[PDB]
């Protein structure tokens, strides 16, 4: 199958060194003209620098100017981003892209899901959870505060799966702490309360914690 | 370095055409491309050359590119077409792919008033040292809203923070946190706290509110 | 001069 | 004459309950079976249920089953729809139908306006009316400005009902706001201005709004 | 299940042909009805071919096999309107009625006349500006207007809305409504629509200047 | 209802003689004071002749004496005007008029169409009609209907059979060097009507017993 | 008996106007007034020097003294365009005398006319003889220039016009001019044209039309 | 010489009625059977009616049983088709054809050149002419597109006749519309089109509508 | 109703023989007559009571009836004798004339290849709203032939109609016109528009097409 | 019974 995936990505100093890998399989990798594409969070498409197929004409852009790299190994259908002298303007989620050309002009014809880049001096650290419990009051809302946590991402699911319907998982914002929070919501019937469970399930890979919260009323 | 640029929004009733543009001196000298990118995806190309058509992309995606604007234009509106989408060029001078600040495609719907809850902060946050109150602002439309935190009848400033989910792919509303972040010492030293939603689904502003103890 | 000339992709 | 008319349509909050009438006039009522059909904006035609002559057999679809209770009373010619736990699956115009069998097939040969039900959380809220004046070659354009209302539907007439032919009545818009608006516009000789009187008449009744507003260039 | 095609597309004069499509329906009765917008239904043919009282000859109805189908002879403005087929099926108690299909006249090219509307001194003691752009009795349907304010395009801050069929004259009418606060309506002065249509040899463009 | 209707209007030779008649309908006729009123082209009122209830008494202006009788059928509601020896000052569009007292004065309450009587040596001539037809050389139209060559006075001009009467100019005759009279009858309509629209004008010339009802197009 | 009224009264929209009767000690007979619209018969709308009929609105009223009757006629609107009689009935001499009559004219607003050119049609060449007619519709005030250009050439001598009386609702005029040339001399001929010069008009309006 | 002329033939809207005659020339016509005999477009030879000599012996097929009536005047040399409730199954051209016996057998040896009979609701219209532009891009082929046209049948030409080497004009299709459809091509030498003017001729008798159409390289 | 079966078709090469014949149980106790018509003409017998010959008809046609077929024989055939050829009985049981169903008289000849012609919609065609796009194929052998619609390489289906001439009077070819009719906006939804054919004298199938040039 | 009998042109 036609695929690009990026790999290498994560929580690096300001300062320092990262180098990202794009793994292309599916398609003759030889042919193309490759790119890096990044997203800071929120934020719009920039396209970074790409390499033609023989390796030796480059593009970047100005603000990558002698801090990045690109190179490819046509033998290993592979792509790479030796990224030098990161700061905060850096934090990405980095792109493999290949660009298309049919006598006309130059786009981005495939893409792989892309990998995280987050450039703090911040420590990994998993999020302390915490229950919005049920007013004591038809419809009632409940849910999971996800506090203080570092890097980006984490998943909350309710009952392990079981409770999709009326949930309501918040974008996490980025704390003054350099910490990130967010909170997951949900809506159920207020008769459901006495009897029925109500889970949370917060994960958060880069440090590998899993937290499940069981939220009632008082 | 060449400037293009984009409406951040673009409001369509269903079965209604979207039109979103993208601005350039000349830039129907030169080819533009169209990419749609849905909530945590891999951007996809729409439209590219103008106005050719990716295989696999419906219809109802056509492009033109005249004088100086490009248009992607997207008819029969439906689900599935709420996203962000961008516009990209190569610039020749400076040799770089641009890309437009991007256009959001929203909905149309009727006014809907939100649900409204408080949550004081759990006992074991306490024990951390923190307090969290949240205020959930559930399903309503449109996004536009006034959250303000009272605490003790005083306006608050400063200490919130507010989340909104993207449009819902079913009933296309609108959810919203505000989170009002204190001490536990700021929050033993006060009684009252109310968030106050001022919204065009109700008639006169909301108030929920709870009293520590 | 170390100047840009255009990539010559258009024209 | 033989006609119906249905009332109750209206606002209504999801999960509460709505009671629908359809007066019949100028035919025997108690004879016929008589059915509720409904149309959500901008979809199709749909049957919800019907009750014979009587008033003892009663059919719904399976989606209005052990919500929707249809009824009638004979002496009053009075068709009824109960109309509880309402969902936005339940906006629609609802018409009032009588049904006839030709010895053959049945179908509708009697049908009413119909009556809006819309099932919405949102307040009811009036709307703001502004005139569009004339300008200053042969023909002019003039019109009001319905503007920031909720919810469906709002009439216009021009001078109490006298002025029909060149008139648009502009189907309502929803703005980013979340609330409607239109225009109804009317092309008039221009011979015409400052000696006839432009009066646009609008009425929105979930308001209790209503206004009458007279239309002349600017100066 | 009932399909009917979404569209028919016919020139005056000319014969509409609508079709209902049910598994062996040519085995039970099929009824249509007209309905103009705004309207109620109102039943044209029923019994898969016979007419009511004050039903013009020209609607005449057939039904076989796999398809019904309601034709409409020498098409005139006034047969625009949705059609609806219908069935009663005795087994489950119930009516069913088709999709529906809209017929639209083909008329020949009518250029719109255009006109513009600016906000009203009461609209603008409020902090609003409506200013409205008209076109009127046009045909094709198809047209763009655009918004230029002391020159220069607008984008994202105009509304269009566009009537059905007219049920004489079978033209379409539009308005655009481009909405500004009063703060950004008392900077500029002048305000033009530019009207580009089939119909007209090169855009018209309606004006006016804030005061 | 009531009203009166003058007939036995139009040409007649000078010397010659002519009975008018006015049907009465919707009041007790038998009981009031009837009058003939004539008034010629372009000119004003001048009462001709009274007669009493009983049919007993009558009055008469002195230019009409010895040549003009007034008579009434009371049996048959209706009143009559024997008009001999006429001439050129006879020419007048002539009303049948009823009287009223109100214990103070005398005035007509009650008045017919009139009827066209023409005192001329001339023969009657039926008119030709043409169509004015508008071209698409494009928000408003006009068109209209050209009634040329005929006498005498008058022509009746409708559109589509009386449907259609905003816009429309039914222009006085004029006479032209022939002796003969010509007249265009027209009506503005919006440009998009054109071709889906149908516009007839309807001529009516009774004196020679024409009647043309003429479709006009686009050319 | 002999009744003089004013020929004509003019009149803003809003306005009063006053109708006179003079007779020599009129004041000492009643009055009666009529009012007729073009193509209508006379319709009663005061009586007995004062009264009105059921259905006559309140702004008709009159008054008669020493040597004039007057009719009063506040706010006019164009529906009020018409001829207005007044009539005295002689007892002496058993007869009905009315005025001389009186044509209400109300003022409005400058308003250009629109302007419409119309061939001759095929049928009427058939025939050897060719109207062509220029529309002059819904203008104020009443004077208006017509010319007709014949390739260009002036006319003269070869066309009538008719003004319709005043419209009973916008207070306007409309005016038809019709040229009348053989089949010969139009068949010859190229350029058909109305020139139009009106106080509406900043600059006279032509109309025109060739063969094709 | 010995001829039938067949008329009569044109359009006819479903449930309708329709009158063909013949005229016999250049032989004995009451010695001789006469027949009907019909061909639908694009289908085979149907025979429909004959009658003898003397009118009284008649054969129809079932399929106009009831509804065809065919009779002769002897003295007129003519022979008749009446037929009702005509339907589209009767959509075909119609022969009036002799008949021949000789002792042995029974066959047609004589026919008319037919007339069209067409049953449809549709209107008379004329066609709308377009043009098939020779290619920029030795032997070029340029052509008329004649489009959406009622009833049959439409002739075309090249440059007034001069020109029919490699013209090719199509048989007509009947779309879904009701309305037929066709194209007329012609190959022509790559070395002129710049020289040589082309114009196609299209002519539609049954709406009096005649197109000459330049056809031209174009950008 | 008594039942005649004609071969659809006859091919057969200049001055060589054609037979078409006519079925039907025991047709041989019963007279059968033979018409030709060429296009847009009247029938005309060519032999009648099962083999004689109508004065003015050429030697060259000749009829039998045996058993259960009657044939009619046109030796030397000429271009004049390419036509519809119906035999016709008289049947005495339910009293009717009654035709064979046809039989076409084709011409062999060698293969010869299309010259092919894509015609794009004239801009008048545009202003009704309809786009009719044209693939000519020009004097060709033999008939059959496959022409296939590609609107951005996307197969067509339902949407175009075939029309073919007669066979040549001097070649013996045949010209067809295969016809793409598209409202004018499902035109603008595309870019490319091939016509494909696939014939006998083709080594490989031939496409014409165009852009927007 | 109202049945075609043959028209006997044939024997």
């Amino acid at each position: 199958e036609v695929q690009l995936v990026e790999t290498g990505g994560g929580v690096v100093q300001p300062g320092r060194s990262l180098r990202l890998s794009c793994t292309a399989s599916g398609f003759t990798f030889r042919d193309y003209w490759m790119s890096w594409v990044r997203q800071a969070p929120g934020k719009g498409l920039e396209w970074v620098a790409d390499i033609n197929p023989d390796g030796i004409t480059r593009y970047y852009i100005d603000a990558v100017k002698g801090r990045f790299t690109i190179s490819r190994d046509n033998a290993k259908s592979s792509l790479y981003l030796q990224m030098n002298s990161l700061g905060a303007e850096d934090t990405a989620v980095y792109y493999c892209a290949r660009e298309f050309h049919s006598g006309l002009g130059w786009h981005f014809d495939l893409w792989g899901r892309g990998t995280l880049v987050t450039v703090s001096s911040a420590s990994t650290k998993g999020p302390s959870v915490f229950p919005l419990a049920p007013s004591s009051k038809g419809t009632a809302a409940l849910g999971c505060l996800v506090k203080d946590y570092f890097p980006e991402p984490v998943t909350v699911s309710w009952n392990s799966g079981a409770l999709t319907s009326g949930v309501h998982t918040f974008p996490a914002v980025l704390q003054s702490s350099g910490l990130y929070s967010l909170s997951s919501v949900v809506t159920v019937p207020s008769s459901s309360l006495g009897t029925q469970t109500y889970i949370c399930n917060v994960n958060h890979k880069p440090s590998n914690t899993k937290v499940d919260k069981k939220v009632e009323p008082k | 370095s060449y400037v293009l640029t984009q409406p951040p929004s673009v409001s369509v009733a269903p079965g209604q055409t979207a039109r979103i543009t993208c601005g350039g001196t000349n830039i129907g000298d030169i080819s533009v491309h169209w990419y749609q990118q849905r909530p945590g995806q891999a951007p996809l190309v729409v439209v590219y050359d103008d106005s050719d058509r990716p295989s696999g992309i419906p219809e109802r995606f056509s492009g033109s590119n005249s004088g100086n604007t490009a248009t992607l234009t997207i008819s029969r509106v439906e689900a599935g077409d709420e996203a962000d989408y961008y516009c990209q060029v190569w610039d020749d001078s400076i040799n770089a792919y641009v890309f437009g600040t991007g256009t959001k495609v929203t909905v149309l719907r009727t006014v809907a008033a939100p649900s409204v809850f408080i949550f004081p902060p759990s006992d074991s946050q306490l024990k951390s040292g923190t307090a969290s109150v949240v205020c959930l602002l559930n399903n309503f439309y449109p996004r536009e809203a006034k959250v303000q935190w009272k605490v003790d009848n005083a306006l608050q400033s400063g200490n919130s923070q507010e989340s909104v989910t993207e449009q819902d792919s079913k009933d296309s509303t609108y959810s919203l946190s505000s989170t009002l972040t204190l001490s536990k010492a700021d929050y033993e030293k006060h009684k009252v706290y109310a968030c106050e939603v001022t919204h065009q689904g109700l008639s006169s502003p909301v108030t929920k509110s709870f009293n520590r103890g | 001069a170390r100047t840009k000339q255009t990539a010559r992709k258009s024209t």
